């Protein structure tokens, strides 16, 4: 359970109902702005089955600032916070109309979360830019203090995103790695030959 | 070093640790600026169509209840008829706060016919009072958003200043510098401005102004030919 887990897959086609319920969902989707997902594919993602009561963290940029709000609401969440990551170099200096010094992560709530530690962190992240599309690792610590020890799931993660207490999904992960017996059981029932199609 | 962890340990916000050729543009803006003009008006009871001509940029700073801890709700704000005074091609800068305004201000912009092109974040440091809450908030809120909208056909989207004293509702004057650096035209309106925000190059309209000098005909005369299409960033048009 607690150590990192992941599933290489096309998130459009995986039956995510086999994964159970999560205290926190995070996604850094490949929005079709300017290997992406159309606005309809994003709308149709089966986010609603992933949680009963908890929080969604949704990275947005450009016109996904609006489209991401649409998906969040369609999936059944109310946006209740918005984190910004101020992007710096290793010397703590900031990296169409204006130059962009930040990226935004919408925070949605679904249901009645109980026992979360709201208010420990603030809504600004200052952290160094690494590779492209690589979000800061500080978010995992903020999320862990918010909801310690609970099950969490990340969508469109890459290998460097895998973390304890998290299940990471994405098409650039290496195979499958599952340790939670509840999840292993339901995965074998649903995918007895280990193949994910349609 | 994890500044998020540092904030939970010490109360110093991460933005406390951010660190750190134009004058021949700032003075052109200064040369082109109209005289400051200002009008006391209770905007809830005032027909904004009386403010003419139509504006190249509008700065809208409704007094939200969250600023204090006569306020305007987003119900009130959304019902302002901003489209009636914006020029067919024009810009809006809407201070949305940090709560539901980030959503409802976007509804406002679309309702008035704009699309959002920038999200400018005012990030507030607490260097002077380390340490120190909306019921839905998940995180401590340490920033405000000013949304930039466009209709029709050097700077960064961040303003960093120390958090102001309790009850001080002023927004950073740096928002004016960003707006004026875009060279969007010279008809500039600041709704819900105050005596303290009056500025050359701007028409300021708001309930708390103690004095007025606005005259619609005088104001329009600043933009009649040959000065109808200046950006506010070029030389004055020679006369006589
Ligand atoms: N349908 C998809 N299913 C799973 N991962 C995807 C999909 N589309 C893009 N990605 C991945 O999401 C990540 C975006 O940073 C990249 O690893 C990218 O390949």
């Amino acid at each position: 359970l607690f150590p990192p887990q992941w599933i290489c897959c096309d998130i459009r086609y995986l039956d995510v109902s086999i994964l159970g319920k999560f205290a926190v969902v995070m996604a850094d989707p490949p929005w079709d702005i300017h290997g992406t997902l159309t606005d309809d594919e994003m709308r149709r993602l089966n986010i609603p089955v992933l949680q009963d009561d908890g929080f969604l963290f949704l990275w947005v940029t450009g016109r996904a600032m609006e489209l991401g709000r649409e998906c969040l609401n369609l999936w059944g969440y109310e946006r209740v916070d918005e984190i910004i990551w101020v992007k710096t170099n290793q010397l703590q200096r900031i990296i169409h109309w204006l130059n962009h010094g930040k990226e935004h992560c919408l925070v949605g709530v679904k249901g009645n979360p109980q026992g979360f530690n709201q208010g420990l962190d603030c809504d600004v992240i200052v952290a160094e830019v690494r590779s492209t599309s690589h979000k800061p690792d500080e978010i995992y610590g903020m999320i862990e203090r918010l909801s310690p020890g609970t099950r969490k799931i990340e969508l469109f993660g890459r290998p460097h995103n895998v973390q304890p207490n998290w299940i990471t999904l994405g098409n650039q992960l290496d195979g499958i790695h599952l340790l939670d017996p509840d999840v292993v059981a339901r995965f074998k029932q649903r995918y007895p030959d280990g193949i994910i199609s349609k | 070093n994890d500044y998020c962890q540092h904030f939970v340990d010490t109360g110093h916000r991460p933005q406390n640790f951010i660190r750190d050729l134009i004058r021949l543009k700032d003075e052109l803006i200064a040369k082109s600026n109209t005289p400051p003009m200002y009008l006391q008006a209770d905007i809830e009871a005032f027909d904004i169509r009386e403010l003419t001509p139509k504006f190249d940029v509008i700065l809208l700073e409704p007094p939200l209840e969250e600023y204090y801890r006569k306020c305007w709700t987003w119900d009130d704000i959304m019902k302002l008829e901003i489209d009636e005074i914006a020029a067919p091609r024009s810009f809006i800068f809407l201070w949305c706060g940090s709560g539901e305004g980030l959503d409802l201000g976007r509804v406002c912009l679309r309702k008035w016919g704009y699309r959002r092109c920038e999200d400018i974040c005012w990030i507030k440091t607490n260097k002077n009072n380390p340490g120190k809450l909306d019921p839905k908030a998940v995180f401590q809120r340490t920033k405000e958003h000013c949304l930039m909208g466009i209709k029709g056909t050097v700077d960064i989207d961040l303003i960093i200043t120390e958090e102001p004293e309790i009850g001080n509702i002023e927004k950073p004057v740096e928002i004016f510098h960003i707006i004026e650096h875009f060279c969007l035209g010279r008809r500039r309106l600041h709704l819900f401005g105050r005596d303290s925000t009056i500025r050359p190059g701007w028409l300021t309209v708001g309930p708390t102004l103690t004095n007025s000098n606005y005259n619609a005909e005088t104001y329009a005369s600043y933009f009649s030919a040959p000065n109808s299409y200046l950006t506010g960033c070029t030389e004055e048009i020679e006369r006589l």
